[PDB]
RNA sequence: CACAGGUGGUCAGGUAGAGAAUACCAAGGCGCUUGAGAGAACUCGGGUGAAGGAACUAGGCAAAAUGGUGCCGUAACUUCGGGAGAAGGCACGCUGAUAUGUAGGUGAGGUCCCUCGCGGAUGGAGCUGAAAUCAGUCGAAGAUACCAGCUGGCUGCAACU
RNA sequence: AAUUCCUUGUCGGGUAAGUUCCGACCUGCACGAAUGGCGUAAUGAUGGCCAGGCUGUCUCCACCCGAGACUCAGUGAAAUU
RNA sequence: GAUGUCGGCUCAUCACAUCCUGGGGCUGAAGUAGGUCCCAAGGGUAUGGCUGUUCGCCAUUUAAAGUGGUACGCGAGCUGG
RNA sequence: GGACCGGAGUGGACGCAUCACUGGUGUUCGGGUUGUCAUGCCAAUGGCACUGCCCGGUAGCUAAAUGCGGAAGAGAUAAGU
């Protein structure tokens, strides 16, 4: 349930700390980004060496919430702590090369087998 | 209610071992990856039991690389295969949510040899 | 000092070929001072074509390149964290070094028998690391309880270490393997002295029958997990790396030639090694010698003066750098100099892959 | 809405409903028949039928229930000393509201509530 | 107006507390001169709130929050006082031991003197009594309630009260 | 600029985005030296701006507790017309 | 002998000179995407930074962020910049 | 670069219902706890301190929860053919 001013942590290693979501992507009015959903995202911390610069507006792909998910079964998997993982604006992949903490499900889908390959732990 | 009793009850799980909250059971839910069945294992604290037959539920407490993950499974849920206790903790209380807030050392209880 | 992967796995894993095949191919101790050659420390010359090149170019009487050591690590069995001996010469083994290479059977053969009865990497992997995160537990456990006085003392270089810690600490619990973390660099200085097993970086060896370099579902296994941990891996033959260790330079291009292999897989295996430690190589070229030497990436001048003689690092007053390149195009030391591609650093600088100075000092 | 909800709040916040359900209750166990509003007597079943219920049974912790809801112990001793063996054999019950019309002073609608035996 | 306002002085119990604060009580005094129900919207006065956390709005208005003591620690700047409680960090209950109640306060007998008194020494019986350390112990939580600073940065104006 | 019309001046900072803010510039419509100029620690229920924390302020409201509103009995208005 | 103002909020409602979606003609319409005009009002038709602003610039969405009337709709509904 | 037509899924916004799930609430349930008063005292309890402060939480209500919807068709047409 990430919305707009909804600051997240960063799960991959393109140097962004923190970041902040400032559009829910993919309809009008849509309030909510779930895991899997693509947000528009300024970074708002950085490591000062990264690939990724504080100030940046870009994409993730919510991969970690606290509301979680649920599952068919009605169970539901919830996280400590929002992350996302950055992606590209216009190729809409993945700019770091590693994935931390574990990932779910909802998350694999032809667009992001990468993050799915990468993480840890895939919930 | 009786009809409600029966159509819950001729689904209820029949296996489900005796735990509590604080002890640290070990959930194997089937994944179905694409076409095929594997068991993944969520090893975690119970920090919560919702018991209310065919809506029982429970929630598991783990930190899985670096960030605590809460699981609430429906105990009958057939995507549950199998429940196991690995450590009885000592807990006074029924819901275990100060763990939430809990880091490391104070997060660990007290193993319930009773 | 120099730069280490120690070569571990379960037993029977292909480790005392590998290390058999290193020694075979690498240099004895009659050349190179400063390394006596222990059994169980096997240094092997580091594979720089540049220092070819380079050789080439200036064509000096001598020639040294740089040579890096193996610790091969034998014996484990489990419980090996249980304080019995072997598994603590195990770890006492291990911890000594800082980077760590695991070896991987991924071929099927009805005479070599597995571990556990069915050939799977994945078994393979999670054993051993459940191992050495049973002993990295230990560890950090005895580290917390040292520290958590100390930072109710109100210290707060203790504070931040038990931040770190008790961070670490349930994924040591769980038998998880710590190099997964998201540690940050302050984190990482932070308990670089508690010499944590299961940070240091970790190549997979994957030792591979001749017809299987690719379609391997045990090969695939491995590059899943390497993927799942940010690792690299070398896919070679315990039993072709034999054949290249123990023929000469004609037989060794046959050899080759035929298997399609350009060069051989421990040439491959060390540059892993290399590129595991954040490790670069810069020359010094001369008629009289040409010698590669073997700097980490972000160091400094200082320290580059430093690797041959503490006075040259002392006294440093100017390097006049060059790159492998800038050599390579004007046809030496005069010629790329006379185009002016010498640039002058001093003692804030960081030496790149490939530079070559000549360095002045006073002391 | 108060679908399914039970308890009369009765314009009072919840303190001062226990609070004089307390004494309410009291005053039915001693005189054993009490005028009050027709809607304080309804719920005032809810509360004395129960505490003659627990003092069917006569131990100490059902006394120090007793007196934890009651807080006298004149009441608690004519609970399980009397009231409990009258009780011993009837299925809950124990009270009987009779409507007896409008106070005067608010018209307000008035029962009487007793003590089923009163009679003997 | 039998009006939620205003009106000087005197008295000043207990437990906790620094306290005339505050909480609960004493002596004392009251339940406020319409009640009874119900348990819609809406309003007013509160409580809680998933995920988010100023996106609200003219404006964080309101609310939420901070909040005690002790110890450590404390920047720019300064008129050298300040800033400053800057900021920030740690500890905190109970029980036992030290010590059948300590440091300290009080000080009766008894002993000696005495310009025999409401004296001075000595002496410590009794009473009172922190604070600290160690060890143990309960809880999710020990400044547990009430009570009780939000903090920091830039800047206009006016020295200030 | 408590002063600047043009004007949201220009550039920079800060923000994803800054007519406000801060710094500088100076093209001062229309500053300026006791109807003082310029600084200035401290101070302020003073004006403006930023951040941490905090949150039902908001997304986007839900529930609950009480006082009314509602029903009954008693009493008994008002503006307006 | 009083018809309360801008903007915001809340709630709308109509028109159609249509922003989107629907149908079509022409095209300097290969396709994709457009331009233009005709039909069409069923439904839908941003969030933010700045500023009291509407507006506008800007950031980022959206199929689209339509244009007007309604005392420049709406203060015996709210606010009061 | 890349379609019409036709087909399948899956969303957004919106709407209706519902409470099985996930949750909020839950001053009517249980517990913990500080101060204090009281129940003769101990023990145990109760009152008051915002429900004293809190931790959970049943039913109900409920959204963030999860079901369903917009249609297809058929007449008569618009522009057009
Ligand atoms: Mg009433
Ligand atoms: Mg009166
Ligand atoms: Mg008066
Ligand atoms: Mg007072
Ligand atoms: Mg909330
Ligand atoms: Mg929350
Ligand atoms: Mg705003
Ligand atoms: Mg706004
Ligand atoms: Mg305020
Ligand atoms: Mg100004
Ligand atoms: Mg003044
Ligand atoms: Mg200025
Ligand atoms: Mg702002
Ligand atoms: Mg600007
Ligand atoms: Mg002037
Ligand atoms: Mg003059
Ligand atoms: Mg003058
Ligand atoms: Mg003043
Ligand atoms: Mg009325
Ligand atoms: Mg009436
Ligand atoms: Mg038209
Ligand atoms: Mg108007
Ligand atoms: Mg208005
Ligand atoms: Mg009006
Ligand atoms: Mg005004």
């Amino acid at each position: 349930m990430i919305q707009e001013q909804t600051m997240l942590n960063v799960a991959d290693n393109s140097g962004a700390r923190r970041v902040m979501c400032i559009k829910v992507l993919g309809g009008s009015h849509r309030r909510y980004a779930g895991v899997g959903d693509i947000i528009k995202i300024t970074i708002k911390e950085a490591i000062p060496r990264g690939k990724v610069k504080k100030g940046d507006v870009l994409k993730a792909v919510v991969v970690r919430t606290k509301k979680g998910v649920r599952r068919p079964d009605g169970s539901v998997i919830r996280f400590d702590g929002n992350a996302c993982v950055l992606l590209n604006n216009n190729s809409e992949q993945p700019i770091g090369t590693r994935i931390f903490g574990p990932v779910t499900r909802e998350l694999r889908s032809e667009k992001f087998m990468k993050i799915i390959s990468l993480a840890p732990e895939v919930l | 209610s009786n009809i409600i009793k029966q159509l819950e009850q001729e689904q209820m799980k029949q296996d489900v071992p005796s735990f509590r909250p604080g002890d640290t059971v070990e959930v194997k839910v089937w994944v179905v990856e694409g076409s095929k069945k594997r068991l993944q294992a969520f090893e975690g604290v119970v920090i919560a039991i919702r018991n209310r037959g065919l809506h029982s539920a429970f929630t598991v407490r783990k930190i899985s690389n670096g960030e605590g993950v809460e699981r609430v499974f429906q105990t009958h849920s057939p995507v549950v295969d199998s429940i196991s206790v690995k450590r009885r903790g000592a807990v006074r209380k029924a819901k275990l949510y100060y763990l939430r807030e809990r880091t490391g050392k104070a997060a660990r209880i007290k193993e319930r040899l009773n | 000092m120099g730069f280490k992967c120690g070569i571990v796995g379960l037993p029977n894993v292909g480790k005392s070929t590998l290390f058999n095949a290193l020694t075979k191919a690498g240099i004895e101790a009659a050349n190179f001072p400063f390394c006596t050659i222990e059994p169980n420390t096997g240094v092997v010359p580091m594979p720089d074509p540049r220092l070819d090149q380079l050789a080439e170019i200036v064509k000096p009487q001598r020639t040294l390149p740089t040579t890096m050591e193996f610790v091969d690590i034998a014996g484990l069995v489990k419980g090996a964290s249980k304080g019995e001996g072997l598994g603590n010469q195990f770890l006492t083994n291990i911890r000594e070094t800082e980077a760590i290479g695991h070896v991987v059977r991924c071929f099927e053969n009805d005479n070599i028998i597995a571990v556990s009865g069915k050939v799977n990497p994945a078994d393979d992997i999670e054993v051993i690391n459940t191992e050495l995160a049973l002993a990295d537990l230990d560890t950090c456990e005895r580290a917390i309880h040292r520290v958590q006085k100390k930072a109710k003392g109100g210290d707060k270089d203790a504070k931040a270490e038990l931040a770190v810690l008790e961070k670490c600490l349930p994924q040591l619990e769980n038998a998880g393997m710590l190099r997964a973390l998201d540690l940050s660099a302050e984190e990482k200085a932070a308990i670089r002295y508690l010499s944590f097993l299961t940070l240091k970086p970790t190549m997979y060896i994957a030792n591979v029958n001749e017809d299987g370099f690719e379609n391997n579902p045990y090969l695939d296994q491995v590059r899943e997990i390497a993927a799942k941990e940010g690792s690299v891996v070398v896919p070679v033959c315990a039993a072709v790396e034999a054949d290249i260790a123990e023929l000469d330079d004609e037989e060794r291009d046959e050899f080759m030639q035929e298997l399609g292999l350009e060069e051989p897989g421990l040439n491959r295996v060390i540059r892993a090694g290399y590129k595991l430690l954040n490790l670069q190589t810069y020359f010094t070229a001369g008629v009289k010698e040409v010698r590669a030497w073997t700097i980490p990436v972000g160091a400094t001048a200082p320290q580059a003066a430093g690797k041959i003689h503490t006075d040259f690092e002392k006294g440093f007053i100017r390097a006049q750098t060059i790159s492998f390149e800038d050599f390579i195009t004007y046809k030496g030391e005069q010629g790329a100099k006379e185009a002016g591609k010498m640039r002058a650093e001093g003692k804030d600088y960081i030496v790149k892959d490939g530079d070559v100075m000549n360095f002045l000092f006073n002391v | 809405m108060r679908h399914r909800k039970s308890g009369r709040q009765l314009n009072r916040n919840s303190s001062h409903r226990q609070a004089m359900f307390r004494n309410m209750a009291g005053s039915l166990v001693r005189h054993e028949i009490i005028k009050t509003t027709l809607p304080k007597a309804k719920e005032l079943r809810r509360v004395v039928e129960p505490l003659i219920t627990l003092a069917k049974t006569d131990s100490v912790a059902n006394r120090r229930l007793a007196f934890a809801r009651t807080r006298d112990n004149e009441i608690v001793a004519k609970l399980f000393n009397e009231l409990g063996p009258r009780f011993a054999s009837r299925a809950g019950g124990y009270t009987r509201i009779l409507k007896c019309g409008f106070r005067a002073g608010d018209n307000a609608p008035m029962a009487y509530i007793e003590l089923v035996d009163r009679s003997e």
